[PDB]
């Protein structure tokens, strides 16, 4: 079995994993205790006794959210020794999470993940969920990525990091952490999927029509995304696509490995009745800039590749017709050298809606894994924010006093600039 | 032949006494002229410094050893005497870092020895002879040549032995000018952001305090300030500091190569005839290694070691941009060296780099911010 | 578990700390005895940060009471929630500073610093992983300033990794309570800018405005005045003591608040301040809290932020809410008040939404603003300090204690540098 | 009587010893004076070089009483080194683009003569350092070039002011051993022909390479007077202007088109040591820049721009004035250029023709 494991660092990672594994155990009829009153073998190391232990490694530098998950309904579900806890948070610092607490727990976390790996028969890849402005989600994430690249390298390292929103930054020092972790993860992450908080806020505003969206709903959407991604492994379909094929299909070059996710059937229960939810209309919807999970305009940039994951009662003829119609579209721009990248992940396992959720029962769902030129401007403005911070040397004292030098900040900034140069020369 | 000798030698008395007064009056004039003659060049020389500098950046690349020359070394390209280009041989580094060109005041060839450094000594001591607070900084990584140029070797002495020898013969000339110069030696160490004494083994409490005369004048309480009487006495003063500063430098890299030693020679020149007192100071200061903190055994203070370098980099940039406020008190090193960093004071900025490929990145960090000084 | 040690200096600091401990015990449902009687197990989860475990299911505050006049704590001991303290914590002198920082930092401080240092170590070693120290005091008198200046200087040099919370009460601009409070304050801030890394400036005059105008109170008793500070200060640590959507702590805001080591003086602010009878007329949602907490009418300090620029803004939330509202509203004020925000720090807002609101309330907001309007307060003190300096008023009391006059120049000069930075970064 | 003889016998011996030590100590300080003086020379030269080039200087002059009814132009001042001029004709204001010119310093009509001498004082020391110097006054007719150089008795020009500073230093330098001789040659370049301003005896004049320095130039048959004091040179200049035959009353073109070259060679010889200096200052009052001979003016335009380009060959021998200043346009020396501009709309087209030369200097340097 081509089994895979997931990692959860930072409060974002822990909450996302909580919602994700909740959806997972809902999919296979797994009780919160861990038994089912094969398909689930990929993510659950079910023993002889009825305890389907998840292949999850939750790590945090503060015990708050991990204690919360140890208090919820899933405490007995997770293996107690899996949950690794620190004592003090990285406090918005890449410096702390990469030098001062990261290497003081990295031995324990690497031992745990190695024990999990030896438990697995056929290793498929790695899943990590974190943030960018998060101190843990930058420092610890980059340190773990480089460590795993050293340890394995040949395996599949997949990032589900969340993008810092273009207009709002909850952490005032987000650009520093983002730039440092991008610099230290560019050469150690096979493919890093992108999702933005502001974009999903707008989506749940205008599509879910919810006036009070909490982090729970964002985590529900992210769980739906990951379930669509992993359906081809956890279930059979007409064309099953594993994580290995993702790097072949998506990335043209080693550096350009930042696709953005998209989910078309994001309508609410009330609007479900007024629409038939046909394949063609949802396929068009997933190309709408307003439906993108990243705050950017895909209309402004050419596409590099499009990975489509379909689940439910879907017919390949309809998918072929929809993609043919999209090929004829004008606003949908593309580059010439790769004019045939539309790899499909058709499957016939309908998505399951969590009780008390905001999504509706939808027969067919599509997960658009777009890779396009529409992230170059986001990188440019992130680097501009970094330059604004660095020009007055504001907040530099903390980082130089807890693990690095401003020379390293210059290195990261110029590395991001070189990435922008490569991106723009590929775009033309 | 007795009575005639009375008149003749009385005439000789008038002939000599007239010559006594003739030579006395213009002896005062020539001494008066020499003071303004040295005062004219005093304001002429710093004008030369001001137009071309007053924050001078110099770079020296040390030569690889006979076995280290076969070791991989990044390509060194010298466009001229003021610009140096270093390129990483690795193709992947070329694609991302690209061309690394930097502009400085002067570039030192690995075969330049100490000749041109001694050529820089004469203008900088003249600024000290002008009673100016002049400071020099030895920046670079471990083994890049900071210790080879500051202290030196018996066959080719460093700046400190050369400065002392030239300073002593210089003040002998000014002793002919009626100037008596009192020179004070102060040795201190800045490790873990707390000051020590190099000349005393006793553990005393040190604190930075402004002098009674002026706020801009800074002293440290309970220091062992020694009055210098002769070169050999002064030479022994610096020699006494080396074994007191005995710690791992390359074998362990524990405290040395990560330390800030401040050697200040306060010169107090006085002229009894013209009641003029000239006050100056030189700061033979070497800087800590700017290597990235990887020694997790004591990585906490290495950040403070990096903090002093970072704050010092912040301070020098503030001077160039004409910033009204300069954060001198953010670090002990900057606060102590505030008199020699602001206003009419002049700073030599000496950076040491290593030609090997593994040190290319740390060399780049040294060059870019030093070149940023030249840009502004 | 990131425990915090509490130190109270001066009688003002003792009274404020008493109010703070009583409101904290209200949060955790603790009787005067120490027996827990609350209902939410979340209280027990982080009960350790402020309360040490005691036999029989009791708890004692992790507080140190420091003073030079024994009578103040006697009222505290006799008053409610006085026996809750472990009696060994009561450390005091007998002479008394007498509103003289000279006594409290060189003679009375020297003989008493050792007494309080040992019990600090005893409490420090009674913790798993110490987080930091919180100091409650005032800049007006001598006990609240001499102790604090000495202790913060002391605690820093043996606990450099830890963080320092100094809840200094900045002297009022107009209603002066001490003829020589410029001397205490100016000498106080000398150690503050060197040792601590976050300071909350509170002015009674502005605090008087909050109760008299915003709360429309008529009897501004110090118990009520300290209540606002206590409520404001508890909200700073609720993210540490309680779970939330974005669990923050003192370490989280430490890096966020200060762009530079010296600029660590902030303006506290508590949003929900409905008057005695205006709660009926006012709806309670995220919007009303946002603009109310961003008014100069509501700042605890006596400085108008419109005279300067917000270098950094923190916003800690309590209760049940959707963070989308706090998302765009912080964005909203970021656009309308662009003049009031520094240009080279875009999106300079920190959000720390928690889950548990204060008892008797639904939503709460704590505002921590590092604006540049502080410099107008320092120059007011600087002018007052230099007004009474060259005339040598009351100099003999300080000089005769054993300090040189140039030391007064140090505090005046060093604090002047703090002033010069604010207007430099204001442009 | 023999007792006093013995008393003055030792008095003679002690006064010989005291004076011998007094003189021996004196000479050591005297030698220190020479070495202290020579370093100041290089420092002054270095400052001039570090300043770059002392060219690109514009001096705007105020309108006169007879020029009150004339129409001016929109003079825009930027900082203290850049000046912008625009025509009052708004129809041409949108067609002129950017008439902006940046100079080393800008002189406005409120600047006194002493302000100009502030930048002319340092080069006098450089002239004493054995370096050739020149002062160029350039612009259209009526700009004020003669006023800058010669001026009026009320407000003297650079020529009266350089002599006063030159002699003040010379007498002060007498305590520094060096002895100086001043040689004055007054010459006018009418049209590629050299005319002597100190003699009415018309002869033929030619320019030849120096016998002791092939890179140096001497003028044959020129009247070379030794200047004794400022009174002598003032008389010498009065003879030159009277002999110049100022035909501004009838036939002003003849007087205007002729260039006025004032060369003052400084020679420094030091006995008991070695010192050779032939530093000279050429106070040239250039002719009108108006469009039409112009061989000297046009070549001076090309030679200056070529020097800033570090051109391999300089057409020094392409005109009399450029070849006259062939040793006075070297690399080691420092050059000055004054651009006098009339603040009038009728001269606006001529004003821009005086300023784009400077715009081509900084863009070339
Ligand atoms: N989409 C989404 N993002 C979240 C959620 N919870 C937290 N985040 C993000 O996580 C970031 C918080 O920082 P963390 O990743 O937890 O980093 P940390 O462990 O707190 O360490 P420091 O950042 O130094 O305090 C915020 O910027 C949020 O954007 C969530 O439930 N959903
Ligand atoms: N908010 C508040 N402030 C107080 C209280 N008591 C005193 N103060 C302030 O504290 C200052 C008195 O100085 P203090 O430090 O207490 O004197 P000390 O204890 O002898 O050093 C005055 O300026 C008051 O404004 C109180 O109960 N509440
Ligand atoms: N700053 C000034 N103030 C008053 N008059 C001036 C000024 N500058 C020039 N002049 C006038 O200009 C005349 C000199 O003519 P000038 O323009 O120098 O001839 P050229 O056209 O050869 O330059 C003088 O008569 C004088 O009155
Ligand atoms: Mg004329």
């Amino acid at each position: 079995m081509r089994e895979c494991i997931s990692i959860h660092v930072g409060q974002a990672g822990v909450q996302i994993g909580n919602a994700c594994w909740e959806l997972y155990c809902l999919e296979h009829g797994i009780q919160p205790d861990g038994q089912m009153p094969d398909s689930f073998n990929t993510f659950f190391s079910e023993t002889g006794a009825g305890k389907h232990v998840p292949r999850a490694v939750f790590v945090d530098l503060e015990p708050t959210v991990i204690d919360e998950v140890r208090t919820g309904t899933y405490r007995q579900l997770f293996h107690p020794e899996q949950l690794i806890t620190g004592k003090e948070d990285a406090a918005n610092n890449y410096a702390r999470g990469h030098y001062t607490i990261g290497k003081e727990i990295i031995d324990l976390v690497l031992d745990r993940i190695r024990k999990l790996a030896d438990q697995c028969t056929g290793l498929q890849g790695f899943l990590v969920f974190h943030s960018f402005g998060g101190g843990t989600g930058s420092g610890f994430t980059s340190l773990l990525m480089e460590r795993l690249s050293v340890d394995y390298g040949k395996k599949s390292k997949l990032e589900f990091s969340i993008y810092p929103a273009p207009q709002v930054s909850t952490a005032v020092v987000e650009p520093y952490n983002s730039i440092l972790t991008t610099h230290t993860t560019l050469e150690h992450s096979d493919c890093a999927f992108m999702v933005d908080n502001e974009a999903i806020y707008d989506i749940c505003r205008r599509n879910l029509d919810i006036e009070r969206p909490t982090y729970t709903n964002l985590n529900r959407l992210i769980s739906q995304i990951v379930s669509s991604i992993t359906a081809s492994l956890r279930f059979d379909g007409a064309l099953n696509v594993d994580l290995t094929e993702f790097q072949t299909n998506l990335v043209p070059y080693p550096r350009i490995h930042f696709p953005l996710a998209t989910y078309a059937p994001v309508i609410s229960a009330e609007k479900a009745y007024h629409e038939q939810l046909s394949v063609a209309e949802i396929t068009n919807a997933c190309f709408e800039p307003a439906n993108q999970m990243v705050k950017c305009d895909p209309r402004h940039g050419k596409y590099m590749a499009c990975c489509l994951l379909y689940r439910g009662d879907v017919v390949p003829k309809d998918v072929n017709a929809a993609i043919a119609t999209i090929k004829t579209k004008r606003s949908i721009q593309f580059v010439d050298w790769c004019p045939t990248g539309f790899k499909v992940g058709i499957n016939y396992q309908p998505p399951t809606v969590v009780p008390g959720g905001d999504l509706a029962k939808v027969q067919r769902a599509v997960c658009m894994l777009s890779n396009t030129t529409a992230i170059a401007e986001a990188w440019a403005r992130l680097d501009h924010k970094f330059d604004l911070m660095y020009a007055k040397r504001a907040f530099v004292h903390w980082y130089v006093g807890e693990g690095m030098e401003e020379g390293e900040f210059s290195e990261a900034r110029e590395d991001m600039a070189a990435l922008e140069k490569d991106y723009e020369e590929v775009g033309v | 032949a007795l009575s005639t000798e009375v008149v003749h030698l009385r005439q000789r008395t008038e002939e000599l006494l007239r010559c006594n007064e003739q030579q006395a009056a213009e002896l005062e004039t020539c001494k008066e002229q020499l003071f303004q003659s040295n005062m004219e060049r005093k304001e002429l020389h710093n004008t030369v410094m001001d137009l071309r500098g007053n924050i001078r950046v110099f770079c020296r690349i040390r030569p690889p050893l006979e076995s280290e020359e076969n070791r991989m070394c990044c390509t060194w390209t010298y466009h001229d005497e003021s610009t140096v280009e270093l390129q990483s041989i690795d193709a992947q580094a070329k694609s991302k870092m690209g061309q690394q060109i930097f502009s400085f005041d002067q570039v030192f060839h690995p075969l330049s020895s100490q000749s041109d450094i001694f050529e820089m000594v004469s203008p900088l001591i003249q600024s000290a002879l002008d009673g100016y607070n002049i400071c020099i900084f030895a920046y670079g990584q471990t083994g890049s040549g900071k210790t080879y140029t500051m202290d030196g070797v018996p066959e080719s002495v460093g700046v400190i032995p050369r400065t002392v020898d030239l300073l002593f013969d210089s003040i002998r000339g000014y002793r002919n000018l009626g100037w008596e110069y009192e020179i004070k030696a102060t040795f201190l160490e800045i490790k873990n952001e707390v000051l020590y004494d190099l000349l005393s083994n006793e553990q005393k409490d040190m604190e930075i305090r402004m002098a009674k005369n002026n706020k801009n004048d800074i002293y440290v309480s309970n220091i062992t300030e020694e009055t210098v009487l002769d070169p050999n006495h002064l030479r022994h003063l610096m020699h006494t500091a080396k074994m007191n500063r005995a710690t791992a430098s390359t074998a362990g890299n524990e405290r040395s190569s990560r330390s800030h030693a401040v050697t200040k020679l306060e010169l107090i020149g006085r002229h009894a005839e013209k009641q003029e007192i000239s006050v100056g100071s030189i700061n033979l200061v070497d800087l800590a290694g700017s290597e990235s903190p990887k020694t997790s055994t004591r990585m906490t203070e290495t950040k403070n070691i990096n903090r002093s370098l970072s704050e010092l980099t912040n301070v020098i940039l503030a001077l160039l941009q004409k910033q009204d406020h300069i954060p001198y008190r953010n670090s002990k090193l900057t606060h102590l060296l505030m008199p020699s960093l602001g206003g009419n004071s002049k700073t030599l900025m000496f950076i040491n780099v290593s030609p090997f490929q593994d040190c290319f990145q740390e060399s780049v960090k040294s060059l870019r911010f030093a070149a940023s000084v030249n840009s502004c | 578990m990131r425990e915090i040690v509490h130190i109270q200096a001066g009688q003002c600091g003792n009274q404020i700390g008493a109010k703070f401990w009583e409101v904290i015990s209200d949060e955790h449902g603790i009787d005067p005895t120490g027996t827990y009687h609350g209902d939410s197990d979340l209280q027990l989860d982080r009960i350790s940060v402020y309360y040490n475990e005691a036999t029989g299911g009791k708890y004692v505050p992790r507080a140190i009471l420091v003073d030079l006049e024994p009578g103040t704590m006697d009222s505290v001991r006799s008053g409610p929630f006085g026996q809750i303290f472990r009696p060994d914590n009561f450390v005091f002198g007998q002479s008394g500073a007498g509103n003289n920082w000279a006594k409290g930092h060189y003679t009375e401080g020297a003989e008493l610093v050792d007494s309080v240092l040992d019990v600090v170590r005893k409490e420090a070693e009674s913790c798993d992983c110490l987080q930091g120290f919180q100091l409650t005091h005032s800049l007006g008198g001598g006990t609240g300033s001499g102790m604090g200046t000495l202790l913060i200087s002391k605690i820093r040099e043996e606990y450099p990794d830890r963080i320092m919370n100094t809840f200094s009460v900045v002297p009022s601009p107009k209603v002066s309570d001490t003829v020589v409070e410029p001397y205490n304050a100016t000498l106080s801030v000398h150690q503050l800018v060197e040792n601590t890394d976050e300071t909350y400036c509170i002015d009674n005059e502005a605090l008087y405005d909050i109760c008299f105008r915003t709360l429309k109170l008529t009897t501004p008793t110090y118990g009520d005045l300290n209540h606002l500070v206590s409520a404001t200060m508890s909200g700073v640590t609720t993210c540490l003591r309680f779970p939330g959507q974005l669990n923050a702590d003192l370490r989280k805001l430490a890096v966020n608040m200060v762009p530079f080591p010296r600029l660590h003086f902030f303006m506290p602010g508590f949003a929900p301040l409905t008057s005695r009878g205006s709660q009926q007329y006012r709806a309670l949602t995220v919007p009303e809290l946002t603009q109310q907490v961003f008014d100069a009418k509501n700042m605890m300090a006596a400085c108008d932020p419109r005279h300067g620029r917000y270098l950094t803004v923190a916003a800690v939330f309590r209760g049940r809410m959707s963070m989308k509202e706090v998302d765009e509203q912080m964005l909203n004020v970021q656009n309308k008040n662009s003049s009031y925000f520094v240009e080279w720090i875009p999106n300079n807002v920190k959000t720390a939404v928690c889950d548990i609101p204060p008892r008797g309330l639904k939503m709460a907001v704590t505002f921590i603003g590092n604006s540049t309007a502080i410099q107008e307060l320092f120059k007011r003190i600087s002018e007052q300090f230099t007004a009474m300096f060259r005339r040598k008023a009351f100099l003999h009391w300080y000089t005769g204690e054993g300090m040189d006059e140039m030391e007064f120049t140090e505090a005046e000069s060093n604090m002047n540098d703090l002033v010069s930075e604010y207007q430099q970064y204001q442009d």
